[PDB]
């Protein structure tokens, strides 16, 4: 139940972990339903995920690294103007050092495959496909949305396109870096990455 | 931070800054459309000193357009790259000024003036901190002549310490369309050698002699020679954009090239030009650039400086290269031409470097050059003047507007004294 | 506890600057970061968790070549406010940089200063670079001084000028800001060091074979210099020499304070591999005049007193086998009332070689600076280059126009004469 | 018709994080 | 992590080494993911270098010599001239000693299979081939493009064809050879080779 | 890398040693790569060596004598000019005391098995079959070429046919027998070999 | 069609570097 309630990957947690407990319950003093703290979440199935190559990689390669998704759209002006300084913010910080520090997710708002293929190829960092139902599940589940048309639950946008916003293990939110947001400081909204704190345990 | 103001006067001055707005649109990656194409930071670091944000992604020039007839910049938004300048920053008249300085200066230019200043004031203030200002005009012309002169004189009233330079393009010596050359020409320098910092002057002639003999263009159409000298405005500003091995800003320039507050008006070459037959056989390198700059032939205005003496000189390098180069070729220069330089002053020229050339040539060079063989530019327009001004010919349009006879004799003396000004360093 | 600041001043402090603090950075092991994953403490400052921060602080009144110092890699390194930068330049003109746009940028420059000094006393001084050709380096570089020695009155204030070349200037205002400087650099600098520009690029023409240096292989040189200079204060030494020990020992009277420079060996890679670098060997070729950084033949001069610093596996024994061959020499000579005329340093790390450089990883290395009377033609160069412009006033009207008054040139006229007058005197 | 920009300046070919000190 | 972050042998030395870590780390803090110092690649398959005869070596064979790739084109002026002088200096320096010094492996920037065996028969040392993805993967690693045609993430060209890079046992660009770069000794830059620092080891 | 390091046999020997040695290094100041001195090959296997008559002959037989490598054509004028002298010559040296001090291997440059029996069937000392591709790495080795059609590796071509080289144990040419070469002695440079030094150990 | 250049100079025939005596 973080950061919102109403989301479809909070359903699809609350259903997986109400099944478990139920089964282990039957088995056997347990509360039903379980804590959001006895929840565990499995986030990016076992082949959501992809690099540069288009070979799918498991979760648990994320380990030890600040792991950041960026909704990015193509034809928008400030995504196509973002992108060279987060390319040259991901040489700095992963060169200059003993081990990998920071590691990103694309997430397209794109409308067709030549155009995700396009844009994807710019960038060296990992990648959701298209047509996979978990792009618009975390679209809805962050809140992001280009404009809207989207019926969310009496909440608002947190944010539109594009995004950066630094996740943890268990699909929380640990800082979302204003580009186009409340405080509007784009292209410094880099510099205050606490890569230290935020952690994919 | 820095921001350069462009103004544009006349006919000449828009179609002559169409292509300077093209330049520099395709040096800093700018559709038509206004965008940004090309994923790089060395374009947008220092993209403040020309452009401005309108919050669609897209960027309008710090540009004012000024002219006294609505036709000359209807052809310039009917063109390419012609969406790109806001529509507020033209300013149109309905009247226009036949080539007479006076009603372009007095009459006609006094009440499109207090417009054109408001959208100057509107725009220059507007960032944090102001540079200076860049003019073209033409000096034949009436609106380029009488009317530009004015607003340099007032817009220098009001910011003092902002440089101010210009790109001048004088009366030919050969011949003289407008016949009302001299004229103009006359009481625009009078004008403009009190009330103007920096002139940069090219001749009409020197440039078709270029195309003819060099460049080797069947038809050199106002496209080709306004590609020329938009790559000349470029040079002279490359380190306000794009870092180097030593910076020179403007001012940077002025304090070198300029030994007496009366004489500045420069001469410019640019380094490399080829026909495109004899584009791929021509080795480029600092020495072959540097040859090819100290040409009468080269040069952007028809004055042989081997007439006179090079009183203090400047080359702006751009490109990839070894500062030894650069150190022994303006060494070399000065050792084997020791009649070509002025003897009381050692070392007469100034090196700077920018890094980033333009965009299709590894190394580049643009010259900056004071020297007194530009006296012969000025008698050849005293004459003028006084043949003319001896039967009064042509000076009833002039009088009927609102002059006296005196500013004539002051603009005669006026020149006449830069003349000999010109002798006592030679 | 022990600590030394450096002070960088206009365009050419800033970029030689960089090359000095990436050579510092490199040769004490911390990364791009700041963080090394007390030997140090004389450059570096410890804030928390193993993390270094320099003592330096740069100054221009330009801000776009320290922007792209903020910019490049080692942004994560200085403190934000150890650059510090105006909105406009001082256009190659002392009259601006004193006067008129440099007074509202000395205030954040003693703020800083003094909140990076004070953490402990005990402070040897402070290195100061500047351009003395350019504006802020020469118009600014008084001004800062002058508060200096208000303020931090016995400690040492050294300097080093990068002074006009005899030949090449590439700025034709450069003779007046030239000897404006230099009247206000004999009142209130210790010691002054001349780097002439193109002595190091024929340097590199010779003994290199560099047809195409650029100005970052001059910063690398002048780097070790540095370096090889406070060496014995950073690290072990058999007879360390600090910074309070130069002043005493070069400089014989108040007025005397201006010091040539002779960096051997500097040889490439294609032939250090041949060279047995002995002691005499290179002790031998500091003393050429081919490998003076000054471009000025000492054989027209008489050495009043001598620095050598030497860094490797040097002996104690081999110095002074070298240094009496140096005596006994007849094209080197010494004035009369100097007899003994040498000071001595051996410290033990060898010089750092920097990677993608154009040195030579090299087992022991010589600094030698010298204080001369071979001075006298560099400042009656300037001499006749300042009365051929100034008879009939040449860009007279742009100093006066903008706080300057009439007569700042004849008083830095007559102070430059006096000097003139004062080293032929102690020549005799 | 604009073809791609193909340089990268003497600051970038050089000034690069460097690895550690032997 | 060297030279670059985004090359595909780094990518793929990263997934193997960290999904190596994790399995011990199963079978038993160890850091994951695995330093670049605790990292292993083999870079050379079983199958990659052929000599003269086209009968294959190991990459162990390469164990205590200063290797260099050269990248080269068949039908570009410039390799033509480079390549008798780099013939010259293979000769003279390997034959100068009792000792084996350095060795070249060939990268092919060249069109076809006819042109890669026409060109490849005027060299006498070893080779990789232009089917071999190998190839590919090593002009992305190395940053060698004639034009940009294959996209870099950020980064620029290194150099052009021709070249020669030193490399070490792990990717390490040991150095440049000015050949065309920011210093142009062309057909000199050859002795600027320190054989002693940089061996295959 | 004698007398050339660009050669297929010299590239041979590297592989076989250097093998040894890793081997032998994973096993146990060990040199890596070995001296040259160190390196050992076999030259002759046991079926490369057909005496007269067609009797298989190994590399043993050769041992404690002065071996010469016979680089012959058929229709060669010179060939046919330099056959007899050189026949002569090994008779009456042969003859001349207790122990047989000489052997003459030919290497055939024929264009085919017909011209290659047709000439054999004249001589009485040891020749290499054409199919065995020793023919021809020999010849790379020591630099033969009839017409310069063979891809050299920016060598000279040392000799033209006919030609006598005095081979040593570890592949270097002993001396050479100046026929067509700096000497320009037909038919008496055979009075040059000496054969107390140049023996096949 | 072509026939090619096959000839190099004389110092380089017979002056290279020989291995030392015993």
């Amino acid at each position: 139940s973080q950061p919102v309630f109403a989301s479809p990957l909070n359903v699809e947690k609350r259903r997986l972990n109400e099944e478990r407990a139920l089964m282990q319950a039957q088995k056997a003093n347990i509360q039903l339903p379980p804590n959001y703290g006895d929840m565990d979440l499995i986030l990016f199935p076992e082949g959501s995920l992809k690099n540069s190559n288009n070979t799918v990689i498991p979760q648990s390669h994320l380990k030890g690294k600040s792991v950041a998704l960026y909704f990015a759209d193509g034809a928008d002006p400030k995504c196509a103007s973002l992108l060279p300084f987060l390319l040259n913010y991901y040489r700095t910080m992963n060169e200059g050092g003993a081990n990998q520090k920071i590691e990103i997710i694309f997430v397209s708002l794109d409308r067709d495959r030549e155009a995700f293929e396009s844009h994807r190829a710019h960038m060296p960092w990992l990648s959701i496909d298209l047509e996979n139902p978990l792009t618009e599940i975390l679209k809805r589940h962050f809140r992001v949305m280009k404009e809207y048309e989207v019926p969310t639950y009496g909440y608002g946008s947190r944010t539109g396109v594009p995004s950066v916003i630094v996740i943890g293990s268990d699909g929380r939110e640990a800082q979302f870096l204003p580009i186009c947001s409340g405080l509007e400081e784009g292209d410094r909204a880099l510099l205050r990455w606490d890569w230290r704190n935020t952690k994919f345990a | 931070m820095r921001e350069i103001v462009h103004v544009q006067g006349g006919q000449c001055g828009n179609q002559i800054g169409a292509k300077f707005w093209e330049v520099i649109s395709d040096e800093h990656g700018i559709d038509p459309t206004g965008t940004y194409c090309g994923d790089s930071d060395l374009q947008l670091e220092r993209i403040n000193v020309f452009y401005n944000e309108a919050t669609g992604g897209r960027f309008v020039p710090r540009a004012i357009l000024m002219d006294l007839e609505p036709g000359t910049m209807d052809s310039v938004r009917a063109g390419p790259f012609g969406q790109l300048f806001r529509p507020d920053n033209f300013v149109f008249g309905q009247t226009g000024a036949g080539n007479n300085w006076a009603k372009g200066h007095y009459t006609e230019g006094a009440e499109l003036i207090d417009s054109v200043l408001d959208v100057v004031r509107k725009e220059a203030e507007g960032c944090d901190c102001l540079q200076g200002f860049q003019i073209t005009h033409s000096l034949g012309g009436g609106t380029g002549s009488g009317m530009g002169t004015l607003l340099i004189s007032k817009v220098r009233e009001e910011y003092p310490d902002r440089i101010m330079e210009t790109f001048s393009v004088f009366p030919s010596p050969k011949v003289s369309d407008t016949v009302v050359e001299p004229y103009n020409a006359t009481l625009s320098v009078h004008q403009l050698v009190e009330n103007a910092d920096e002139v940069q002057v090219i001749d009409n002639e020197a440039l078709y002699d270029i195309c003819f003999r060099t460049l080797k263009l069947t038809t050199p159409t106002y496209g080709d020679l306004n590609h020329l000298v938009s790559a000349a405005m470029s040079g002279v500003t490359c380190c306000l954009r794009f870092p180097g091995q030593l910076n020179s800003d403007l001012r940077k320039l002025a304090v070198n090239l300029i030994p007496f507050p009366r004489l500045h008006f420069f001469l410019i070459g640019f380094a490399p030009l080829t026909s495109r037959g004899s584009q791929q056989y021509r080795a480029l390198s600092v020495p072959e650039l540097t040859q090819q700059m100290f040409d009468a032939k080269n040069m952007m205005c028809a004055s042989d400086p081997r007439h006179g003496r090079y009183l203090t000189a400047s080359a702006m390098f751009r490109g990839r290269m070894s500062t030894k180069e650069v150190d022994e070729q303006m060494l070399n220069v000065q050792n084997k031409n020791s009649s070509y330089f002025v003897e009381w002053i050692p070392n007469n020229m100034k090196s700077s470097v920018c890094d980033i050339p333009p965009k299709g040539l590894k190394m580049s060079v643009t010259f900056v050059g004071n020297s007194t063989a530009i006296q012969e530019m000025f008698k050849r327009v005293s004459d003028q003047f006084t043949a003319m001004f001896r039967r009064k010919a042509f000076l009833h349009w002039y009088t009927g507007e609102g002059m006296d006879e005196m500013e004539f004799t002051e603009a005669e003396s006026n020149m006449n004294d830069l003349v000999s000004e010109y002798q006592q360093y030679q | 506890m022990r600590e030394v600041i450096s002070i960088h001043v206009g365009q050419a402090g800033i970029q030689i600057g960089n090359a000095c603090w990436e050579l510092f950075c490199l040769e004490h092991g911390i990364q791009p970061d700041g963080q090394m994953p007390d030997a140090f403490n004389t450059f570096f400052s410890e804030t928390g968790a193993g993390k270094h921060v320099p003592r330096c602080v740069f100054l221009d009144l330009e801000p776009t070549v320290v922007d792209e110092v903020r910019t490049g890699t080692y942004r994560h390194l200085f403190h934000p406010e150890q650059l510090i930068s105006g909105k406009e330049d001082a256009a190659n003109n002392f009259a601006r940089g004193h006067y008129t746009i440099g007074k509202e940028i000395v205030d954040l420059s003693l703020d800083r200063i003094r909140k990076l000094a004070d953490n402990c006393t005990g402070l040897q001084g402070f290195l100061m670079f500047n351009a003395v050709g350019g504006g802020t380096g020469s118009g600014l570089g008084c001004l800062l001084l002058e508060r200096l020695s208000v303020d931090y009155g016995k400690k040492s204030k050294l300097n080093f000028c990068s002074w006009p070349s005899p030949q090449v200037s590439t700025a034709v205002v450069e003779p007046y800001n030239s000897v404006l400087s230099t009247h206000s650099l004999l009142e209130h600098t210790d010691v002054a060091v001349m780097l002439d520009n193109e002595a190091i690029y024929d340097i590199c023409r010779r003994n290199l074979d560099i047809e195409r240096p650029t100005y970052t292989n001059l910063n690398r040189l002048i780097a070790q210099v540095i370096s090889s200079l406070t060496a014995s204060l950073r690290f072990d030494g058999a007879l360390n020499v600090d910074v309070t020990e130069f002043q005493t020992n070069l400089v014989p009277y108040p007025r005397i304070h201006f010091m040539l420079s002779s960096y051997a060996p500097i040889i490439s890679a294609e032939k250090a591999y041949h060279e047995q670098l002995s002691v005499a060997e290179i002790t031998n070729s500091a003393f050429e005049p081919a490998s003076m950084m000054a471009k000025c033949d000492p054989r027209h001069g008489k050495y009043m007193a001598c620095c050598l610093m030497y860094r490797g596996d040097v002996v104690p024994k081999d110095v002074n086998a070298a240094v009496a061959t140096i005596k006994t020499k007849r094209t080197i000579q010494f004035v009369d009332w100097c007899p003994t005329g040498f000071k001595c340093g051996i410290n033990y790390q060898p010089p750092t070689v920097v990677p993608g450089g154009d040195l030579a990883k090299v087992m022991r290395a010589v600094c030698m600076i010298s204080n001369s009377t071979a001075i006298a033609e560099v400042f009656s160069r300037m001499d006749h280059k300042f009365d051929l412009m100034y008879a009939k006033r040449a860009f007279v009207h742009w100093y006066v126009g903008e706080g300057m008054e009439e007569g700042e040139f004849s008083e830095a006229r007559e102070d430059l004469a006096a000097l003139e007058k004062d080293y032929e005197e102690v020549g005799i | 018709p604009t073809l791609p920009f193909n340089a990268q300046s003497c600051y970038r070919s050089e000034y690069v994080a460097k690895p550690l000190p032997p």
